């Protein structure tokens, strides 16, 4: 077992972080409203598909149509697995379908095998060949009452407005970092396999909104380190420093070492760091020290291990200057590509924060 | 493709791994150009299609090696991208993908190359990554890029990342003293100014772009101590003008990390100016410029075609009045 | 070598066509003028072909070469213009010229065309090659004291009494443009059928044509009051003329202002004029322009100018005349420093 | 089983809403007979650029006549309103795999129509139609058929040529008010017997930009996850944006000055999956209607009835140059957000700021 | 039946607006039958310069004679009107779908005409000409035949060599004063019984960029969407309008201090449909030049004078300190507009922020 497949939510109850969506299909199911077709829209890697059969599940299944669906049923053990009869899974993005959209919207008004409907997943209706497309518009005005039409697409705008109007479409939001963060760990702990703070981090922080690939990167991290999701792993995949780096030099800016920083940023730069991480990290830290100063209980999980230093900065500093120091980071980050070089980019800026800095650098003849 | 000397103590353990098993099957090497990038990928696949290996290196004349000179071999797949346009196709992955399917043609291991994996196409990523998650008994890939977090995150954590640093300077020196001769002033210069790559290093003399470079800081010499920058408006105005502001920028990087005593400068070549550049611009002064120069090098090199002399000539006046007493120099936006 | 005007061509012409005609001037009208009338007088006879080979010091041997045998073996009567380089025949060229007038006879009419050669130039075995067999015309554009009076000859043969005063008010309008003081006579000949070009006829219809040049708006953008500037800016607009050919006429100006004012103490207003050849009156006008714009309006002006290079090429449509209209009132009043 | 963005869908020249004068033209047209070989449609995603050009092709080929007033039921009527008709061929050139390119279904041009007077040609934005298929239009509207015409939409009229505007007749199709698409789902609403809360039909009507399409499309998630009612806790929600009071307490929070208050409430909200951006977004709106109010006392909306009382303290209690920072400083915070590294993260330091440069309290320091 | 810019397409050379010595030039030319070879006609694309060639043509044809003044009712006439003659042979080297391309057409030149007295060619933007058959054209020009004439028109004289401008009579046509076509609609729409405001007709006369034959179209929309009338909200459904604009009822509104007008008028200027931030360039481009004219009073322009003296007035009753206050107050806000919860909020708000921090009468507090 892999927490890729192991995880696959098997009813609204466990899907994160699209609340409303399933508020809307959980009732729809609940009272029986059941409209002709559900356009699901999203980037790739959000529950797209996978919400897409949950609904199916909630559909066919032997106990009745509700919200929710027995985990058991020989229904349901199908859906799931991925090889329904009736539940026809068409995917618009590949060459090689062995009867293509038009085939198999061709049974459409024939009656479902098994189950109370004979449900059509679409994903990425928006690059279907043309001669099926008008085929469903036959019977989306039209459509007998035993199919459903369950549709999703990376983009809505390709499809045209005959379609968008005649669907109930629902858009599935990204997740929060912290939203997966918390997912991970809740899945760990149930599994009970060694994780570390900062790793969960790293990893939601890696997968952009995705709890797909969240854990389908937890699962690498299991794979290539220890059988441990470890921050030793886990910065093993993705590539961060693992090192107090990005504090050092925040700690050396400050104080308005440049000597010290311009070497921290030599010797960073002879273990080939990413640079627009670095200064990420760096926004990252100015931040919770901020939230320090605010509430002295901020200082987090892995955080621990700085938790002295960090403190020290947030009783030692302004906190105007503290936000002074964040802008001009930020606005680094902006002008980071616009530098000739990305390091001559973080040179640029550390040292700029260094000058405007109050009691700091000053001019002479 | 020229095997550089300092390819060696990571083409040891990649070759080590291979002869005791724990060779990884997907390899992603990041580096700087000119850091022989090209050579160790090729070396190492050398390695992998010999049919009578010699220990460390091949032997020359089995199949493998002798079809390996002869460059076409059934077990080599160059992944160069589309002739013409500046990515990859999900196409050229999928017909690469399937060609490995099928048993290697002289019965052993099969090897994949990529020039830069970060300048494929979206949906060609993700149609690599499935064959990485399902791989072909006893195969190898070789992905390579400049910069590998520019790359998708699930790809990158299916390869072992390899980091290609640049040699210790004292070597890249020793080994630049005989590629050209030039004083070792000069050849740190430009090994500093090319993040150590002592192959960029190298090109920088190739053209007559040194010579090129040492106009530019005749005009600066003149001009720091003159307040007449309007001078350089012929050592810049050129269609190489892009190359040469970052030049510019260099020397006044190293006199603002002089006004914080910092050890490390680019430009060894020329100390005297950078010291006196330093003396004559206030750490804030030469923030400006800085800046200035470098996003007017930016319109250069982005805006199809604004007039080089008109904005240079403006960046140029406008650096002058920035040194006169009581101006209040810009600050970042956003 | 009968050196003559290109006046002189056609009575020369009548009694007989000559090996060679080199037509060396700056005037394109000139130089078309004296080209066509040769021609003319070639097809008249049987020169059915006609060729033109543009030597640059960047051509190959081979395509001389390759160029001779085109000639060479072609049988009957044919033509060939050899049109030179812009700054004219260098070290090299002179032998490529030299092998190809090695290549004439009767049936091979050879015509050069290029600016005006210097002393140093004309001693080159290629002209003294020539030079018994061949007539030079000298196509330079008429200097300020005959500009006059060629306008004065070209009318007289238009059947035309034009005043003198006229004849001047043409003249300070099209300065130069030879071609466009023969299309001025004859519309000027359609709307007087009369004949009678009286300065207070001539000047209405100069005046009420409106054609400004472009140089009409920078020359008055010296220093000159801004309302006819703005004028001629918002009369601009009604010719058809793009934004971007205007933003390149001032620069040019503009940055030569930059340079000059920039050399004072460096040398005497008089002799950089020379130095960077384009006083051609416009001094008096320049230094009037140099004597009352700061060092510092001068760079203001040229950071306009900058914004509006980029925001033409930025957004690229973003009503740049806007900007001309502020950049045109800048160079006429004492700006600040927001 | 109808979800609104179907059962409203213009039938009639008379349903589309306010863009009077772009109806008024080609009412007069069809009426006359001034048919014009090419009709341009430009403007934003969202407005009725398609919708209106079917409308235009319901009364070209209608059995009834030319006519600026269609009938709903002859079988030309039907057919095109449910995008399939043999003569309307719809052709979208945003699409990477059709059939056969513009170029192919071009080719075609100079035949007839089989069915309808007119052999109408509906293209979806063509300033990206391959250069390829491009020539083929232009060569196809130098000299069009008698039969054929085309419609052309754009979302940037500048990207194409003007060898192309020049040959058409342009209209440019505005987008809809906040309160005129307010009113619309008020009205439609208020026709299909649906509850309703006016604050959660405003954030509906702001919701969709000029785009009445997605306005409905937007109201009937609201109406399946709110119920059969059309609430603000259930609207607010799709959203992920606040409802009036969490969003004013955050304001009320940020000029008391207290922090914990705050962040605690940026908490109590992320439990909820707000859509960061949005919190910072109403809160300046917020701000704004505040420092109106400071103006005209008169300035509060309708439903802000329930806020009236919070609002309009503040309003007399907080110094307008102060409100005036809070929004600045909010605003540049927005600029901010794709920059900072994580988005919930720019919207407490953006908030950490405006606590510590606080006007009449700050965070202090030794 | 029928469309103003067709209708009022000019029959004789008495009637077309404004380009007397060009017209003059011809006519005098046509009636001592002094007619040269090749006229070349240039102009920004708009100006009648096919529409002059063509009374020239329609003057060199008329079964009358050779006149300045065909009359419109013979079949020369008649037919070189509907652009419909044997013999003026009309090519236009801007297309790329010609049947038999120039080279072809040319061919036939020393060809007699088959009717009237001369073969005329009229050819529209000759630079554009493939080299292929412009050097058909410049041979013909060099010996033609004196039955030929050869009436060329271009947008771009510039592009053509001296070998082709010194065989032709080149006429500029100069555009039009905005005051010269109004005062020309305002005629056409009187003969028309065709109401109109006195404003509708600038706003379109403004539009039509210099050009008749533009302007008549714009009109001829404007009554189709104002169905039968020009009325300025008409023709401000599709031309941008200035009166409604406070762009400096704005700014005087601000330094006056009385916010009652200053929301007033952006409520005004709201139902109007302006683009939110060129509103906020108008006052940063106002605010400059008033602050010019306090340095120098030669900074008063060509359509400066209705302004004068509301610009005067400022110019000296405000301090430069103040102007350039508000002139940063409202720079600043034109950088914040898109990143506002909405623009016209941004504006509201910026004014808001003039008005809070303004030098005199500023915001009151308890
Ligand atoms: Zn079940
Ligand atoms: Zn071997
Ligand atoms: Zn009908
Ligand atoms: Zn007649």
């Amino acid at each position: 077992q892999v927490l890729a497949r192991k995880w696959r939510p098997q009813t609204f109850a466990d899907v994160v972080g699209q609340e409303h969506v399933l508020t809307a299909l959980a009732n729809g199911l609940s009272l029986g409203r059941i409209h002709h077709a559900y356009l699901f829209s999203g980037t790739r890697g959000v529950g797209k598909t996978s919400i897409a059969r949950l609904l199916a599940k909630g559909l066919n299944c032997e106990t009745g149509i509700t919200a929710t669906p027995c985990g058991v049923c020989d229904n349901c053990r199908e859906i799931e697995q991925g090889r329904f009869v009736d539940l026809i899974e068409i995917d618009a993005a590949s060459r090689t379908k062995v009867e293509d959209t038009r085939d198999l919207l061709d049974n459409v008004q024939y009656a479902p095998a098994r189950g109370r409907f004979k449900v059509y997943l679409i994903d990425e209706v928006h690059m279907l060949s043309r001669h099926s497309f008008n085929a469903l518009l036959k019977t989306l005005e039209e459509p007998p009452e035993h199919v459903k039409f369950l549709l999703a697409t990376t983009d809505p705008q390709k499809l045209p407005v005959t379609i968008l109007s005649r669907c109930l479409q629902f858009h599935l939001k990204a997740l929060d970092v912290e939203q997966i963060r918390h997912q991970l760990e809740h899945i760990l702990n149930e599994e009970h396999i060694a994780h570390e703070p900062r790793a969960l981090q790293l990893l939601a922080r890696a997968a952009e909104g995705s709890l797909r690939d969240a854990l389908s990167l937890t699962d690498q991290a299991i794979a290539s380190g220890d059988g441990q999701v470890s921050t030793q792993a886990v910065s093993a995949m993705l590539g961060t420093l693992d090192d107090d780096q990005a504090l050092s030099l925040v700690e050396a800016m400050v104080e308005a070492n440049g000597e010290r920083v311009m070497a921290l940023i030599n010797e960073a730069a002879a273990r080939g760091i990413e640079w627009e991480a670095l200064l990420v990290e760096m926004l990252g830290l100015l931040h919770r020290i901020a939230m320090v100063q605010l509430s002295p209980a901020a200082l987090g999980n892995d955080m621990a291990a700085i938790e002295l230093r960090m403190r020290e900065l947030a009783r030692t500093i302004p906190p105007t200057d503290i936000q002074l120091y964040y802008q001009t980071l930020l606005i680094g980050r902006k002008e980071l590509p616009y530098a000739p070089d990305r390091r001559m980019g973080v040179e640029m800026t550390l040292l700029r924060a260094l000058a405007f800095h109050p009691r700091m650098p000053l001019p002479e003849p | 493709m020229r095997w550089y000397p300092w390819l060696r103590p990571d083409f040891e353990k990649l070759v080590a791994s291979y002869q005791a098993g724990r060779g990884h099957h997907a390899l992603l090497i990041q580096a700087l150009p000119g850091m022989g990038d090209d050579a160790l990928i090729y070396a190492l696949s050398r390695y992998l299609l010999c049919q009578q290996p010699q220990g460390h290196k091949s032997c020359g004349h089995c199949r493998g090696c002798q079809l390996m000179q002869a460059g076409t071999h059934p077990d080599y797949y160059t992944l160069a991208p589309e002739k013409g346009k500046n990515t990859l196709g999900v196409d050229a992955v999928r017909e690469v993908t399937e060609k490995l399917n099928e048993h290697a043609r002289l019965g052993g291991a099969k090897v994949v190359w990529v020039t830069d994996a970060a300048l494929l196409t979206d949906a060609a990523a993700n149609a690599l990554l499935k064959t990485l998650e399902e791989p072909p008994a006893e195969t190898w890939f070789f992905l390579a890029t400049r910069e590998p977090e520019r790359l998708l995150a699930t790809l990158r954590s299916r390869c072992r990342l390899h980091y290609l640093a640049p040699p210790p300077e004292q070597y890249a020196v020793t080994w630049l003293s005989r590629e050209v001769t030039m004083s070792q002033d000069a050849l740190l210069a430009a090994l500093r100014l090319s993040a150590g790559s002592p192959g960029a290093a190298l090109a920088l003399f190739q053209g007559d772009n040194w010579q090129a470079r040492e106009t530019l800081c005749q005009a600066l010499a003149y001009s720091v101590p003159s307040g007449d920058w309007y001078s350089l408006l012929a050592a810049l105005n050129h269609e190489q003008a892009p190359a040469r502001l970052h030049w510019l920028a260099t020397l006044l990087m190293d006199a603002l990390k002089r006004h914080h005593g910092a050890a490390q400068v680019t430009n060894v070549d020329v100390p005297g100016l950078v010291a006196e550049l330093a003396n004559h611009l206030s750490p804030s002064r030469l923030q400006a410029i800085l800046g200035d120069v470098c996003h007017i090098r930016e319109q250069l090199m982005s805006v199809t075609g604004i007039n080089r002399e008109l904005l240079i000539t403006d960046l140029l006046l406008r650096i002058e009045h920035y040194l006169q007493p009581g101006v209040v120099l810009p600050v970042p936006h956003l | 070598m009968i050196r003559l005007y290109p006046e002189q061509l056609r009575a020369q012409l009548n009694e007989g066509l000559r090996a060679a005609y080199l037509l060396l001037g700056n005037d394109p009208l000139l130089l078309q003028e004296s080209q066509d009338a040769v021609r003319q007088v070639a097809a008249a006879q049987g020169f059915e072909e006609h060729h033109t080979f543009s030597i640059d010091p960047n051509t190959d041997w081979n395509a001389i070469f390759s160029l001779c045998q085109a000639m060479s073996l072609f049988a009957s009567r044919q033509t060939l213009l050899l049109l030179l380089p812009e700054n004219g025949p260098n070290a090299a060229i002179n032998e490529q010229l030299l092998t190809l007038t090695g290549l004439l006879h009767d049936d091979l009419l050879l015509i050069v065309r290029g600016n005006k050669l210097s002393k140093a130039q004309e001693n080159a075995a290629w002209f003294t090659a020539l030079a018994n067999r061949s007539v030079q015309v000298t196509c330079q554009t008429p200097e300020q004291a005959q500009l006059p009076r060629w306008v004065a000859a070209r009318a007289k043969q238009l059947n035309l009494e034009l005043d003198d005063a006229a004849n001047q008010v043409l003249c300070y309008c099209y300065e130069g443009n030879l071609l466009a003081l023969a299309q001025a006579l004859e519309r000027l000949s359609l709307l007087w059928p009369d004949g009678k070009l009286t300065l207070p006829r001539v000047e209405q219809a100069v005046n009420d044509a409106a054609h400004f040049t472009p140089f009409h708006w920078v020359d008055a953008l010296l220093m000159g009051k801004s309302k006819r500037a703005l004028h001629i800016l918002q009369q601009l607009r009604l010719e058809g003329s793009e934004p971007v050919i205007l933003l390149r006429t001032l620069q040019r100006e503009l940055l030569l202002l930059v340079n000059l004012k920039r050399q004072s103490a460096h040398t005497p207003l008089r002799a950089l004029f020379d130095k960077h050849r384009v006083w051609q009156n416009r001094r008096g006008m320049m230094g009037e322009a140099l004597n009352r714009l700061s060092q510092t309006q001068l760079r203001q002006a040229v950071q306009l100018l900058t914004r509006t290079e980029l925001t033409l090429k930025q957004d690229y449509g973003q009503s740049v005349w806007a900007e001309l209209e502020g950049l045109s009132l800048l160079l006429c009043h004492k700006p600040l420093a927001d």
